[PDB]
């Protein structure tokens, strides 16, 4: 019904049909053609409505609200703490001198006498108090969120989720609002899979006890030989 | 200050205004708008969350208070074979069982069962009754019954038996955090509470939680 | 009467006023239980309902296989590891994983093979029962029949409503026992006939009150 070069992709701007497959009610499914009857309350309105809710926990609205902003609260931190976790040891296997790169013993390079160097430069913030570090964090994070769950200096009566002013829009990538409509669903599910693999990082440590990059590699050296299945025994009751 | 109504202290303060959702009512106790979760959103799941906040307050604070009292009288001089309260449990196993106050004529329990078996038999009746009304009350309050509760009558005016409900819960709540607290930090030390609290005041500075903080990490 | 409101409920004689407005005799297994209050949305007692049912179906099923290749360890069969908790780390035996101890059965060998067979038979049929597919387009979600009923023992509504009953109660059982499983394995260490057998020797000395000071820190 169409030609090449539209099956192929081109020109741009021509979306109001590709936000169907995100939103609406012939979208895209949890189990994909094995969901019949999604929860009459996931419209598909929202970013991300795959219509799960096999729990029932989103039933009322204003609770799906709460957890929606949960949700993404989660993910963004979820996002930011799964490229952290994974930076310093990069870095380290690159060549950077972190001392401590695995994330997990991240936070007892503060106890070395030499400080918490950030990237393993003493020149660099160079901490030693990890009590004033959480002081000052304390501070901080307390007057961000505050600000973030009413308003403060960045905008008060813009959106709780995407408030998007000058300070947290600043390069406009979500004026156009279709394009605000499918960086919603981006958003969601990269933070959705940063958070599921932040869930992996956390087992991942307290089962293998490696840096998640370590066990990617050993993974990759010889993958059937060293799996999850190989620490299946390891939490054997004695 | 207020308590109640629109005007009630809030639990971020002055960042309160816009956090607070529709459904929270400046009508219960210890409403100061903390509903982040949207956990509450139903006045039926509402009811029963605030009978489970009071219930358990009640139970953390009679417990706060017998985890504490136990080891100050221990210092104090009353022989405690074990005085922590996270091994007093393991009294029974030891040679004389667990002796009240140290005496070996108060009590001198020796069987676990026998205790547990009391113990289940007047806890469901007594919980039964909470629930449904016995002896001491029919059709009472399920949280604030009164009668045969208030010997004293402290709450017999409706605005003290208000204030005295805030202190109740915000007395509670406060017994919770600090139950909370007696649990990790007594999986994390593996001392008494005020023992933590004596070294804490010790050496404030390398006595705290942080010095502890390595002790979960996996290491292969 | 397991119905209406007159039934058996979770307190007895001290349930009358224990019991919510929404929860009406009309599903089975309904004692009264919800003190938590977390089934007061229709909806969400819905899928709650679904997840226990599903729940106690399983946890049939795990209860009588983790209980059966015990009783046939003593009973004379072999089974290279026959206490459930370690039933899954045969196929890192020499001769991996023989169904009853019989070479010739099965013989598995990898387990990310075994693994994706099985997340792929599990998810057809578990979507199969979501919305539907060979056998069944459309059926209740819970009692579908029809495939699920070669027999035939529910089609008439009062035996159908004393066989939910007995399902969901049965399950129930299964789900606490299996619980009891998960705790006591992890307590004691030892297959749960192993521990009917050691409770069954001295009662009095190894209850799980020998096992308490198992978990305390000690600095
Ligand atoms: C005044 C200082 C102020 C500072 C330092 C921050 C700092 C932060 N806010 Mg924030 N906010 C601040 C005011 C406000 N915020 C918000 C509403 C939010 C939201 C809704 C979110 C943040 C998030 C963040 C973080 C990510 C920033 C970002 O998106 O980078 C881009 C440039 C960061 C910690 C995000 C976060 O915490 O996720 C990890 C997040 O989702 N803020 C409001 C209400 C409009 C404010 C009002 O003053
Ligand atoms: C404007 C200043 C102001 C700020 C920032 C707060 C903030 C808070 N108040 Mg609040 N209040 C404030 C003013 C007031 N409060 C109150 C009355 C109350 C009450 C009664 C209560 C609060 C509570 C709270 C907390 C609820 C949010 C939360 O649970 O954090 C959650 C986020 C975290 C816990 C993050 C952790 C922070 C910290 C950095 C942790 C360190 C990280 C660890 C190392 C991680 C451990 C690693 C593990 C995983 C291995 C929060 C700390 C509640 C509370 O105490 O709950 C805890 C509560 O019950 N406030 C009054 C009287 C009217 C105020 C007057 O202005
Ligand atoms: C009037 C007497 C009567 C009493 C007291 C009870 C009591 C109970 N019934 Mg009920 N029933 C009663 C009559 C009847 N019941 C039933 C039919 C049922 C059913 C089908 C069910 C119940 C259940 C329950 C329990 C629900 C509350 C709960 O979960 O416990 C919470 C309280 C505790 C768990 C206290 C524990 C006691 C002990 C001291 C614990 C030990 C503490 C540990 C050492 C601490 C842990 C250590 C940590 C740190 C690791 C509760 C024990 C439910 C159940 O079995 O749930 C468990 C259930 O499914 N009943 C019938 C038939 C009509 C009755 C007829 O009279
Ligand atoms: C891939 C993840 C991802 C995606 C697609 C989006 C997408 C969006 N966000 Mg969200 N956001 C995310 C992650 C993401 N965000 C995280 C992790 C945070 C917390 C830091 C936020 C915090 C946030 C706020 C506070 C706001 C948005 C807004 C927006 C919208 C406009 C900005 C945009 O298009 O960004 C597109 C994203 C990219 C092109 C990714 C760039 C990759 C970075 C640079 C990598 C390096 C990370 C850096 C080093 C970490 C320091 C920070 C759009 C819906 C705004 C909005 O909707 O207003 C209209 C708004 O107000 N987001
Ligand atoms: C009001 C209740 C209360 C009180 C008085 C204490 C008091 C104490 N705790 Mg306990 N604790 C509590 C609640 C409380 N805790 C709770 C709720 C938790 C669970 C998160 C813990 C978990 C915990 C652990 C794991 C350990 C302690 C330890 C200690 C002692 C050293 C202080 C420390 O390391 O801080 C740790 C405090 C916390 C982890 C959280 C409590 C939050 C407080 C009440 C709010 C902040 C108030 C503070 C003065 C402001 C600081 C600002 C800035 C520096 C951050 C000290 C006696 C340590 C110990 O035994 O040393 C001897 C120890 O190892 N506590
Ligand atoms: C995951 C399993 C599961 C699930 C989803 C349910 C769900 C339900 N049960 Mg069932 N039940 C179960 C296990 C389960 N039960 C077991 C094992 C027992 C035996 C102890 C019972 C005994 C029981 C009775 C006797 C009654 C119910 C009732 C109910 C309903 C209202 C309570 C509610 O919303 O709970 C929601 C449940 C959850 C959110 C699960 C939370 C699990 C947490 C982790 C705590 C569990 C740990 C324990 C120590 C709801 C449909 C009542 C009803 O109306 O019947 C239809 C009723 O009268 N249940
Ligand atoms: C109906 C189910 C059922 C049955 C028949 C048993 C039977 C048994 N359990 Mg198990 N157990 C169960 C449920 C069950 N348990 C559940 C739900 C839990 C989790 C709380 C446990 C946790 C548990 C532990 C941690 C241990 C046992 C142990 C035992 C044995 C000794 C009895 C004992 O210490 O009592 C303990 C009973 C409980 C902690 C709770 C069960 C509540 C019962 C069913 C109600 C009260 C009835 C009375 C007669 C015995 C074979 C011990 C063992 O292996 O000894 C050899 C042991 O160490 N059980
Ligand atoms: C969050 C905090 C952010 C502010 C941090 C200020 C650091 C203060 C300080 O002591 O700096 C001290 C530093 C120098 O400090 C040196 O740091 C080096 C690593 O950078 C090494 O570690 C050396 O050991 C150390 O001596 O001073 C500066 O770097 C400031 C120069 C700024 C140059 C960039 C200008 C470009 C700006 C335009 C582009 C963006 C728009
Ligand atoms: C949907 C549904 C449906 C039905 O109905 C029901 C149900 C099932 C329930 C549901 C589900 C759900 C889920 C799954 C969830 C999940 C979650 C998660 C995973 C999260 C994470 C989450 C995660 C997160 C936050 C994360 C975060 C992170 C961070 C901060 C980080 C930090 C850090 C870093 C950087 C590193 C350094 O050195 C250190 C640290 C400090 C460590
Ligand atoms: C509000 C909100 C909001 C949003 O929305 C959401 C969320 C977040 C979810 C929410 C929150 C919540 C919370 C925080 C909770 C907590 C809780 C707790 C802590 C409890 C305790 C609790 C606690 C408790 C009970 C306690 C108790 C105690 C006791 C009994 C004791 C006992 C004892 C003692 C004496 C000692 C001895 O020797 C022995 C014993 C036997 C041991
Ligand atoms: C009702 C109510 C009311 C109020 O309102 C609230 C509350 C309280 C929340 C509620 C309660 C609830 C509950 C109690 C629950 C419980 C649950 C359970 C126990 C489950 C189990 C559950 C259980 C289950 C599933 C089980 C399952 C099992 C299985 C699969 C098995 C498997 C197996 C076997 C054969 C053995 C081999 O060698 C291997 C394996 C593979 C291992």
């Amino acid at each position: 019904k169409k030609t090449i070069r539209e099956k192929a992709g081109w020109w741009s701007n021509g979306g109001n049909e590709k936000l169907s497959a995100f939103y609406g009610p012939d979208r895209g499914l949890w189990l994909g053609p094995l969901s019949g009857t999604t929860p009459a309350y996931l419209t598909g309105e929202f970013p991300g409505d795959y219509g799960w809710d096999s729990a029932g926990l989103s039933a009322d609205p204003e609770t799906f609200k709460r957890y929606r902003e949960l949700e993404l609260i989660h993910a963004r931190w979820a996002m930011l703490g799964a490229l952290g976790c994974i930076t310093p040891e990069l870095l380290a296997k690159n060549g950077t001198p972190i001392v401590e790169p695995v994330w997990f013993k991240a936070g007892a390079q503060i106890f070395a006498e030499g400080g918490l160097d950030y990237l393993g430069n003493p020149g660099l913030v160079h901490a030693q108090s990890i009590l004033a570090t959480l002081a000052v964090q304390v501070i901080l994070m307390g007057a961000i969120e505050g600000y973030r769950v009413n308003g403060g200096p960045a905008g008060e009566g813009l959106d709780k989720l995407h408030p998007g002013g000058q300070f947290f829009d600043p390069l406009g990538l979500a004026e156009d609002p279709d394009a605000f409509a499918e960086l919603k669903v981006k958003e969601i599910k990269n933070g959705r899979l940063a958070m599921f693999s932040m869930f992996g990082f956390f087992v991942q440590a307290i089962v293998t006890g490696k840096g998640p990059l370590a066990n990617l590699d050993e993974h990759l050296a010889s993958p059937f030989t060293s799996n999850a299945f190989t620490y299946a025994q390891k939490f054997t009751p004695q | 200050i207020e308590w109640y109504g629109p005007d009630r202290p809030k639990f971020l303060g002055p960042f309160s205004e816009g956090d607070t959702p529709a459904y929270l009512t400046g009508e219960f106790p210890g409403d100061y708008g903390w509903d982040t979760a949207g956990l509450s959103a139903d006045p039926e799941t509402f009811k029963r969350y605030r009978e489970l906040e009071l219930i358990h307050a009640r139970w953390a604070m009679l417990g706060a208070l017998g985890c504490i009292t136990p080891e100050l009288l221990a210092k104090n001089g009353i022989p405690f074979g074990e005085a922590v309260w996270f091994k007093a449990g393991a009294q029974i196993f030891a040679e004389g069982g667990l002796n009240y106050l140290g005496n070996e004529n108060l009590i001198h329990a020796q069987s676990i069962i026998a205790t547990l078996a009391f113990q289940v038999v007047v806890m469901g009746l007594a919980e039964a009754y909470r629930a449904n009304g016995g002896p001491l009350g029919e059709g009472l309050d399920p949280l604030h019954p009164g009668g045969a509760f208030d010997p004293l009558g402290l709450a017999d005016d409706p605005d003290t038996f208000a204030e005295l409900k805030v202190k109740e819960i915000k007395n509670g709540r406060l017994a919770m955090f600090s139950m909370f607290g007696f649990f990790v930090q007594a999986i994390v030390t593996g001392k008494g509470p005020i023992q933590n609290l004596d070294d804490h005041l010790a050496n404030p500075t390398a006595v705290n939680a942080f010095a502890y903080a390595t002790k979960f990490t996996p290491s292969a | 009467e397991f119905y209406g409101p007159n039934r058996a409920k979770w307190l007895g004689p001290y349930s009358e006023n224990a019991t919510p407005a929404y929860l009406t005799g009309e599903f089975p297994g309904d004692y009264g239980w919800d003190t938590a209050g977390l089934s007061a949305d229709p909806e969400t007692f819905k899928r709650y309902r679904e997840l226990e049912l599903i729940h106690a179906r399983w946890a049939m099923l795990g209860a009588l296989g983790c209980i059966t290749p015990e009783l046939l360890a003593k009973s004379g069969t072999q089974f290279g590891e026959a206490v459930w908790f370690k039933a899954g780390a045969q196929i890192f035996s020499e001769g991996g994983l023989d169904y009853l101890g019989n070479p010739s059965l099965v013989h598995a060998q990898n387990i990310v093979a075994t693994l994706a067979v099985q997340v792929i038979l599990m998810g057809l049929v578990e979507g199969y029962r979501v919305n539907g597919g060979p056998a069944g387009e459309g059926l209740d979600p819970l009692y579908p029949g029809e495939s699920f009923d070669p027999l035939g023992l529910a089609d008439d509504p009062d035996t159908f409503a004393e066989l939910k009953v007995k399902e969901i109660k049965n399950g129930r059982l299964a789900m606490f026992s299996m619980f009891g499983f998960f705790v006591q394995a992890i307590v004691t260490g030892k297959g749960p006939i192993q521990n009917l057998d050691d409770h069954l020797s001295n009662p009095t000395v190894n209850n799980a009150f020998a096992f308490a000071t198992k978990f305390t820190p000690s600095a």
